[PDB]
């Protein structure tokens, strides 16, 4: 596998016995997540459970509404 | 290292090039349209790229199919403790990407697995285009792929969130690679600034590629697995297949050696794959020690190494370094060091990117300028005096003055 | 990179003082009961700064009303899965907030939407005592701002949690700014260790500020939203504007350009907004390829440019690039390439941070030197030599020594 | 928009049109959690619903003197 | 910075080796039998070393026990809501950590507090064997203890899941430490490029070790807790007592002080602990500001410092730095500025790694060739030159050429 | 506690009154989490408790399984 020779002229050392793998390209893939379109929260509901959705569905529509907001600039990195 | 002789690319420029595809008219309900059935198709764009495309969460089913048909007459109480917590663990995964992509204005990398799941990312790999050993490559190593690919958020619309993964493609497997290790070689004097040193500067991976070597100066960005290194080109230089001569005679004339000089002489220790380099200089006590045997060597003033079979710590001064106990085969190459032939007057010895052929030519220049100066020096002692001046003439008998009277 | 130019700043030394106000005396009574009504107030402290003061979570309150009024008669057993689900909800930001910390020692950057949600950070820019064109430019940018921006723990006492935000401050706005990209630019020969090398050293951001110019070296600091720039003057140098002379005349002697020279001719790329510079060098392969064409252009040795409409992809060597394919207009000035008109004899190659003048100051202390010699090597030439030892006088006559004999 | 210029000369590039947001100043705000002060959690009950309420404010009362003890330790970046 | 001066250790040498023995044949069933009736255990290893093991979840026996005892007689809808929390919450720990483990390829750093708790990290930093002082050490500073450790994950089998955890240990405790902050030192001349300016590069941070003096460069790799240093011997250079002497006075001969030059002169500050370093050259503005005074001192052309007492903010050029408000005493040693004592024509104006001897032997090699080009213009004038070449003899009078006739 | 001095000839500063705490050394202890062997999810059960509880089961397998296929890549850094 693995060896190893030391230079004393130079005061270097090299290790050979690996093997390659490099990244020479970029393959490109597009995930999705598909969206529901809510608008009507309206529930005249006191319900524990009731309140539960709630909060579970404001935090998908802040989400979805975060998300949009970083949309509205494009991409780049630096 | 000589990171600073490296290109500027830009990484995401491919996925940033998907993302612009992407806001075309008709592109976002082609991909809709064709994840319709599956959670996975092949996708041709506007601009003829054929994309895979994932579906990895609904969320629109699960919210309008189970859940909102609670009869809204006033009550909407239709729940049950199961569907809210089903509800929260589909969300979720929602909200750590949103997450993600607040703290990473849209780019982020690694990819993490709320970004792509294994068990996606496998699927991914086992259907892009490419070799089976590339995919058995991909798949046994999925650790460092995520930590070689990009996420990038394009898009939000029709009803659909859409970002792309831009995985690596791994064009070169297989060559062999090597580690090239350097430390720094002064002279062995006790003395403080009354030394010259010498140091490879071409240390870092090596990689045959297409009939040239690849190298990487930055090793950091070069990860090992075993045996297999894995390395971006977009960090790398191309060479010559002769820069391997430096490792077999650094003074070799097919390819120039790259060196920088100094005159400071500090001890340090360079960890190699299978062993230690230690330079050791002045008064600094830099010992090899065992952990069943302790101090086992105390290094002399210089550039010695050790293997890591029977050691386990070497300390240089007050650091204590413990030595890769990797299994392999180790081997001591005798020889004289370079730095012995340099005469230190006419030294470079402030050469901080510098070659062999450089620093010898500076010598050169410096030594011309010596024998020029010695032989004006020497050609003047040729011509005569002048005579006295004291009114009388004078003429030049044998390498003296005598007066012209004399042999009238 | 001129990056070691720089200053040493203290990044949040602004925030570390206002935590260190807020243990006086007084100081978090004066914040709590402030906060009692309402969960956003603006607070004067001891020291005369009135800061904005946020309540983004009651803990008390949840627990002290809901939860705890369990009748404890040795049951307790007062519950409704619900509030158990609820409490979870309550006190998990509480714990990654405390998870942040532990793994960060109190300070942490980018700020985390666990830290400051985007609603929270919304409400804080609008209140911000800052312009509108700010607020909107804020507001507009929160992924930006997040990654500007320092959270750092001040205090748990009081039944009060409290740490500060420190929020950037966008005070030089719409100012025009432009990003310079340099290249090695060696000669163009075959033969390795064989040429000579300049580079220009000050690539980097550049933005006008009250009269000068604000550049920015290292910048990978710098974030770029479309067309806006976001930079911090804490990593930036401060120079007349007669830096940008450089980019019209590297020779003009109001400003001195910054240069590197070498001896090391290799291959790299370096790609730029609209398009890429390409340095081949040796017997490098440098192409410009096509996505629906292939090969479009082989690059011959030297500097070369292509713009990004109809290059999508540039090889130098085994390296592949991408180019940005952002649109805009490409311009291609010619002129012939300053590193022509040095001397290889006389050209200093081992300069790691200097300039025009400076090499042109030690070219011209080489050339006199040589110029120096010459004239003390003419200047003998005119002199005698001496006339032969043989015991008899001689005398001049022309420009030889014959016998004072033959005259008398 | 954006426009780039090629000096072939001195072979460099400069792409100009771009927009400056340069950070100038601090702004520092303080942001607070009120927190409870608990020490009774004396409660004789097996059911499983006291238990999770238990356990989740033991995670409660660890967090809270975990950033106490972090509080120990003054701030400082370095 | 001296950063490049540093050596090679490789960080998780012992951490690695330990999970390496951990493969062994027994060795597992080891850790598994000694964990059978408690959570911590010392166990010897097969290599004869003694370490700390922790049981930190067990999920086998919260699946088997509770939970799995469903009958299923096609039914197994044995289930209470709370066990299915309760079971999310135990399985929550194995599915962050193998989160982790996925993005950093099964090395993390800092250890997290899914990894280790701070009750367990406390525990094993009671029961470590070490001294009092270093336990309380530890103790106090947990969050710097997860900074200076690494999680290595060894192996996955026989129902066992084990991963290393790899402690600092603090062995030089308590020894004085110092900060050393350096500014360029240029001259105060207004024109562009007319300076020559020099710098100290050994600035850090220096503390007591052992007799000698353990010099850290990159001061961003040490982690200050109020009047403590927490700092890693693997990135230090071990240097003689004598490196202090270079703070009372920098020509001192026992040891060569570290500098560079340059002839760019460029204005910055360095933030100290209780002040600033301003550096002001050409026409920069630089201003000392206070909050509730405003502009209270206008820097000259040169090297200035100013105290945080009455400052709280500097000012240079377009570049605003907070100073720490950190309470101490600042002295000011009044000198002339050492630039003031060098000849701007014999000046070496690119030393990037040098030291003050090595400035001086470089004037003395510059000095001396111009006293060698003097001495031999001086002798050359000491000589006669060639008498008229007219066909009759000459003669040497005074120091002039006669005709021979005129003395026959 | 913490003093400075500021050097005008050499344009240096030096803080003194720190103390130390340098890491010289490591101390390794395993951290281990006790797993179950299970293969038989066989359940006819509809419930939607009992869903979940093969979801989050389903989960703790994909875990163990890719912790194993990391453990098939031997750990190394660089």
């Amino acid at each position: 596998n693995i060896t190893e020779e030391f230079y004393q002229s130079t005061c270097s050392a090299v290790s050979k016995g690996y093997l390659s793998a490099l990244r020479t390209g970029w393959y490109t893939s597009v995930i999705t997540i598909e969206l529901s379109n809510i608008k009507e929260n309206k529930c005249n509901g006191t319900d524990a459970k009731v309140k539960l959705i709630k909060q579970e569905l404001d935090k998908y529509k802040n989400a979805v509404t975060e998300l949009q907001l970083l949309m509205q600039s494009t991409p780049a990195t630096n | 290292f000589l990171g600073f002789l490296l290109g500027v690319g830009s990484a995401i420029a491919s996925g940033v090039a998907v993302c612009k595809v992407l806001h075309l008219e008709g592109e976002v309900n082609k991909i809709k349209s064709a994840l319709l059935s599956t959670n996975k198709a092949v996708v041709s764009l506007s601009n003829g790229v054929s994309v895979l495309t994932f579906k990895v969460l609904d969320l629109k089913n699960y919210i309008d199919k189970q859940l909102l048909p609670i009869l809204n007459k006033q009550s909407c109480s239709i729940s049950n403790i199961e569907t809210v917590i089903e509800f929260q663990q589909k969300n979720n995964r929602l909200l750590e990407i949103t997450r993600e992509f607040s703290v990473n204005a849209g780019v982020t990398t690694p990819v993490s697995t709320y970004m792509l799941t294994n068990s996606e990312l496998l699927s991914l790999i086992n259907d892009m285009p490419i070799t089976n050993d590339q995919k058995k490559l991909m798949s046994n190593n999925v650790q460092i792929v995520r930590q070689q690919s990009y996420s990038i958020m394009c898009i939000i619309k029709e009803e659909v969130l859409a970002y792309v993964v831009q995985l690596p493609l791994y064009g070169v497997i297989d060559t062999p690679c090597w580690k090239l290790h350097t430390s720094p070689l002064c002279t062995t004097n006790t003395k403080e600034g009354s030394n010259i040193c010498l140091t490879r500067t071409d240390r870092g991976w090596y990689c045959d590629n297409a009939g040239s070597v690849s190298f990487f100066p930055q090793a950091e960005t070069c990860k090992v697995q075993s045996n297999r290194v894995f390395c971006d080109t977009m960090n790398s230089l191309t060479l010559p297949s002769e820069v391997n001569l430096c490792n077999v005679d650094i003074f070799n004339p097919k390819y120039d050696c790259k060196i920088m000089t100094s005159k400071t002489d500090v001890s340090s220790s360079v960890i190699t794959s299978l062993g230690a380099i230690v330079s050791c200089y002045g008064k600094t006590k830099c010992t090899a020690s065992n952990k069943n045997r302790g101090i086992i060597k105390t290094f002399s003033n210089g550039c010695d190494y050790v293997s890591n079979k029977g050691v386990d710590t070497v300390s240089v001064g007050n650091t204590l370094y413990y030595v890769n106990k990797q299994e392999g085969k180790s081997l001591y190459v005798k020889g004289e060091p370079i730095i012995n032939f340099y005469d230190p007057l006419v030294f470079p010895s402030d050469e901080f990117d510098a070659s062999i052929s450089q620093v010898n030519e500076k010598i050169n220049q410096s030594l011309a300028f010596i024998r020029k100066s010695d032989e004006l020096l020497s050609a003047i002692g040729g011509y005569i005096p002048e005579a006295p001046r004291d009114g009388q003439a004078y003429v030049r008998k044998d390498g003296e003055w005598v007066l012209l009277s004399t042999f009238l």
